[PDB]
């Protein structure tokens, strides 16, 4: 008969411009996580920015995410090699995915990697960016380690000095303008959409209409679709009125 | 476990060495492109840092047991890293040896005959003057200066190197050099040290008739040049070969012209008329390598590397080289002008580059050819393929019709034989003499006599005037006085033709092998790339197996290459005498 759309009323632009256009990105071994909630999210210009070397969305289609809701969003960002961007994906191994950043199998986000050879690289070497080479055990998904204790390979304890069979774990990236494609810096941003039983906060951008009673009509509440007769009181909670409404199959 | 200890150590080394080597190579490139002041100290500092780092890493790696490691690749890397070299000897002996090498190099660099230096006047004088007396005088003066000045230095160098090599569990310094062609641990592919002393004389006995006929034909042509100067049975003189040491006979092409009516193929004017901007040559070479099926060039290759000379204000080295600086940086340093020689050199350098791009995935210690010969054969076969009339007709510079008369084939094959087959006896004789001298079987008192009798026997060249024991002829050569191995050229000359025949047969090309082409044959490109990518992680026997299907070097494709020339020489020499006599002497 008719279709009604109802999303929570939010007029706050989502701060993707601050994370994507940050002045300095954190090193891969010690990355920074940004929390995003209570915003209207526009994933159009993000996808069609026409300057991203890789935009791969896992779990959900990259285009439908323009009209779905989640509880909140986590955005991670760092800098790696051009040839290691492949290891930022579920079910991959290596020296990055083992010791720095391992995504879990049930990933429900997107990965966006773009070249940054103009900013990070400089003549003589930019030794600011470091990556972890040795570690006793592989990282658990979404884990950060910052300790710089001397990794021990031999039997004799080196007592925290750089002795024989003991190594400094962190090794420095080197960047120059004349490197190859497989060695130039690449800035990587990982978006994870996490949802719980709590009401949704990030939605949009979509219009809304007035609620109706009776008059069996198609509807989508907070991104979930249904067909039936809405009766005042299987059932959904209004995202702008906080009233329980019952659904009856006509 | 020691296995994991070695793996971790190599994991750290790889990164440290990659960084330091990139720094050193970048400094060296910036010097070679810009030879100004303040660029020398930087090169020296980078090289000193790299050498000290290598020595310290060698000392650290010396602790780990070698026989315990068994992964056959970690073991290879550790064995390559464990090379004491000159560190075994005392500091004073090492300093004296370095002084001897430096003063020999300085004496070779600074030589005057009177004024007259070696480059470039003396070589040009010997090339075209074609006068008996003055050429003899120049040759004798150069010998009586250089050999006289480097006798005791060479003896001390011999004894010091021999004892130093004996200190490293090797038999002699010659054995230390021969140890390059060593593989162990792989059954069915092992190659012993002493097997290289064979497979050289044995293979040379196979190529004797062709060299004999060529020598007789050249002798007859020299008889035409100098009527009453050469005996019909006597050997050639040393100063009539057209070169200082007789290593190449190419300068004798003008005298030994098979047919002067038909000129050689020259398309320099074709490139001049169409105004090739010296950049389209590299585009054409890249297109050739793409048509074969090999990867396209890196984007940074076209911008970082230099092809035109920087100008008159700034002077730079024009010696053609292909640099692989690591970290994905490949460059080519070559001053290019319009000439066929520049075209073939561009093809050779891009062959080097396409070899370098293939094994970039290997670890740092294994980024080299399987042996010391595989790196030049791959470069030379590209020039061999691009010199054929087929590919020259493929591009528009050559006329679509031409004549392809057999005289052209005979002339081309004769000219190519004067350079390729005229250098094997000399290289073999020089290396054999040096091996026997280092081994000690030849005493001090019989150096020059043995050298000249071997020259009479194998190469068939007789000195103009006798020399006493105080002379030293071998030390005049560049490689001898600068401590370089000279067996690489002999093996490369055979691997080149082995690879060419294998690629042509895999490309189902019908007809003579000397007019074969590899372009537009993706199967041949794939077969060659399957061996190029290997690097030094496999024994050179198995790497050779991936191309030709044989586990050892062979001279048969080389003989088949010159088959029309061999038949023509047989027919032309059926009348003249065949052989040489050592009894006759010019004096
Ligand atoms: C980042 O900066 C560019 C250039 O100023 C701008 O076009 C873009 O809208 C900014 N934000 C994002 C998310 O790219
Ligand atoms: C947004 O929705 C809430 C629902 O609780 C309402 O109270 C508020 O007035 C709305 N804001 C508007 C209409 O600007
Ligand atoms: C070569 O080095 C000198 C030393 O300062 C420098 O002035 C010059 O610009 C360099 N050449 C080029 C082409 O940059
Ligand atoms: C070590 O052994 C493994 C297992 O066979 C092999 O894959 C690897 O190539 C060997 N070499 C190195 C350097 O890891
Ligand atoms: C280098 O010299 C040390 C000194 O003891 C020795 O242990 C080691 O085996 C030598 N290595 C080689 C490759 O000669
Ligand atoms: C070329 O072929 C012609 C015709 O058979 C022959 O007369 C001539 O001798 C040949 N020339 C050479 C150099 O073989
Ligand atoms: C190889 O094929 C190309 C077609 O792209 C052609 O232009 C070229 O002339 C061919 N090469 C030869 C040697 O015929
Ligand atoms: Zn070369």
């Amino acid at each position: 008969t008719e279709s009604i759309v109802r999303f929570p009323n939010i007029t706050n632009l989502c701060p993707f411009g601050e994370v994507f256009n940050a002045t300095r990105f954190a090193s891969v071994y010690a990355w920074n996580r940004k929390r995003i909630s209570n915003c209207v999210a526009d994933y159009s210009v993000l996808y069609n920015s026409a300057s991203f070397s890789t935009f791969k969305c896992y779990g959900v289609s990259p285009t439908k995410l323009n009209d779905l809701c989640f509880t909140n969003v986590y955005a991670d960002s760092f800098v790696i090699r051009g040839d290691e961007v492949r290891q930022i994906a579920p079910g991959q191994t290596g020296n990055i995915a083992d010791y720095n950043y391992k995504l879990p199998d049930d990933f429900t986000g997107c990965v966006i990697a773009w070249n940054s050879n103009n900013l990070d690289s400089k003549v003589g070497g930019n030794y600011n960016y470091l990556y972890r080479l040795f570690r006793k055990s592989n990282l658990k998904p979404f884990e950060r380690d910052i300790s710089t204790e001397i990794y021990q390979a031999g039997s004799t304890p080196c007592n925290g000095v750089k002795g024989f069979n003991c190594y400094f774990p962190l090794q420095s990236y080197g960047f120059q303008p004349t490197y190859g494609v497989g060695y130039q810096p690449y800035r990587v941003v990982v978006l994870s959409f996490e949802l719980l039983h709590a009401p949704a906060t990030v939605c949009g951008p979509k219009k809304s209409t007035n609620l109706v009673k009776n008059k069996c009509v198609n509807f989508n509440f907070n991104g979930l679709t249904g067909t039936g007769v809405l009766t005042e009181s299987d059932a959904v909670r209004d995202p702008q009125t906080l009233e329980i409404l019952d659904i009856t199959p006509c | 476990t020691i296995e994991e200890q070695a793996k971790t150590f190599l994991d750290k080394f790889n990164h440290e060495a990659e960084d330091l080597f990139y720094q050193s190579s970048l400094a060296s490139w910036n010097y070679n492109t810009n030879i100004t002041e303040e660029n020398v100290q930087n090169m020296n500092n980078a090289g000193d840092k790299w050498s000290a780092f290598l020595k310290e890493q060698s000392t650290l790696a010396q602790m780990y047991p070698l026989q315990e490691i068994q992964n056959l690749t970690v073991k290879l890397q550790l064995q390559a890293l464990q090379q004491n070299g000159s560190s075994v000897l005392s500091e004073d002996k090492s300093k004296r040896l370095n002084t001897i090498l430096n003063t020999m190099s300085t004496i070779y660099s600074t030589g005057k005959v009177c004024c007259l230096l070696l480059e470039p006047g003396l070589n040009e004088i010997m090339a075209n003057s074609l006068d008996y007396n003055e050429r003899l005088w120049a040759w004798e003066s150069w010998r009586s200066e250089v050999g006289k000045q480097l006798r005791p230095l060479y003896e001390e160098y011999v004894v010091l190197k021999n004892e130093m090599a004996r200190a490293n569990h090797y038999e002699d310094y010659g054995d230390y050099w021969r140890g390059d062609y060593e593989v162990n641990g792989v059954d069915g592919y092992d190659y012993s040290r002493g097997q290289l002393i064979e497979d050289v004389e044995h293979t040379f006995e196979e190529i004797k008739p062709l060299y004999e006929h060529l020598h007789a034909y050249v002798r007859a042509k020299l008889m035409n040049a100098y009527p009453s100067y050469i005996s019909p049975i006597g050997c050639l003189p040393a100063h009539l070969l057209g070169d200082m040491w007789g290593r190449f006979w190419t300068n004798l092409y003008s005298l030994t012209v098979p047919f002067g009516q038909k000129p050689n193929i020259d398309v320099t004017d074709a490139m001049v008329d169409q105004a090739w901007d010296a950049q389209r040559i590299f585009k054409e070479a890249e297109k050739f390598f793409v048509s074969v099926g090999l990867p396209n060039m890196t984007q940074g290759f076209w911008e970082n590397s230099m092809l035109t000379d920087p100008g008159n204000v700034q002077k730079a080295v024009c010696h053609p080289t292909a640099w692989d600086l690591g970290k994905g940086d490949f460059r080519i340093l070559m001053c290019t002008k319009v000439t066929m020689d520049d075209f073939l050199t561009a093809h050779h350098e891009m062959g080097h580059i396409q070899y370098d791009m293939a094994y970039a995935a290997q670890p740092f210690l294994l980024r080299n050819g399987a042996n010391e010969g595989f790196h030049e054969a791959v470069g030379e076969i590209m020039s061999l393929s691009a010199a054929t009339p087929k590919h020259l007709k493929s591009i528009g510079l050559l006329s679509p019709d031409f004549q392809e008369d057999n005289e052209t084939e005979i002339n081309f094959l004769l000219k190519q034989a004067l350079t390729i087959v005229g250098t094997l006896p000399f290289t073999y004789m020089l290396e054999k003499w040096r091996w026997m001298v280092f081994k000690g079987e030849i005493p001090k008192d019989q150096w020059m006599k043995k050298w000249w009798e071997m020259k009479r026997e194998i190469v068939g060249v007789v000195e103009p005037v006798p020399h006493d024991e105080t002379y030293c002829d071998p030390a005049s050569l560049f490689h001898v006085s600068n401590d370089y191995s000279f067996i690489r050229y002999y093996t490369r000359t055979l691997y080149q033709f082995q690879f060419q025949e294998a690629l042509c047969q895999a490309a189902k090309h019908e007809g003579p092998l000397h007019k074969c082409d590899i372009s537009n044959s993706t199967e041949a490109g794939q077969k060659l790339f399957n061996m190029l990518r290997l690097g030094k992680s496999e024994p050179w026997t198995l790497a050779l197996e991936n191309v030709v299907g044989a586990k050892n070097m062979n001279v048969r494709p080389l003989l088949n290459y010159f088959e029309p020339l061999f038949t023509w020489l047989k027919d032309q020499n059926k009348n003249s005498f065949v052989g040489w006599s050592t009894d006759w002497s010019p004096y």
